[PDB]
């Protein structure tokens, strides 16, 4: 199928109106990043040789 | 069957049929010994940067 972006959605915009909060909800959202890779030294000659 | 190592016993059971192991990329791992049955595992001898 033909992938649908999202809802699509008339905000209800006009030159006089405001839409003001009540209430709020606190989140937790988790970002994970990699910091380091494994550290290896080769011997070239042991490799190439043995 | 040529290599370097320390041989060591083991408690890797090969088929009857079985000669060799392999780990899995490729390096040979253990050996049966043709004249008493036993499974010798080889490890290489030890190395390292000074
Ligand atoms: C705010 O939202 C929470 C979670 O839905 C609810 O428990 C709480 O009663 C709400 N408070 C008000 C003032 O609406
Ligand atoms: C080789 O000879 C020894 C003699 O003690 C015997 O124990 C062993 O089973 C023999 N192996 C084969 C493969 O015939």
């Amino acid at each position: 199928y033909t992938m649908s972006l999202g809802v699509e959605n008339s905000v209800a915009y006009s030159n006089n109106s405001i839409a003001i909060p009540t209430n709020f909800t606190i989140s937790v959202t988790t970002e994970i990043l990699p910091v380091s890779m494994t550290k290896t030294s080769v011997d070239c000659t042991m490799y190439i040789c043995g | 069957l040529t290599g370097t190592g320390v041989l060591t016993e083991s408690n890797k059971k090969f088929l009857p049929f079985q000669q060799f192991g392999r780990d899995i990329a490729d390096t040979t791992d253990a050996v049966r010994d043709p004249q008493t049955l036993e499974i010798l595992d080889i490890t290489p001898c030890s190395f390292g940067g000074v």
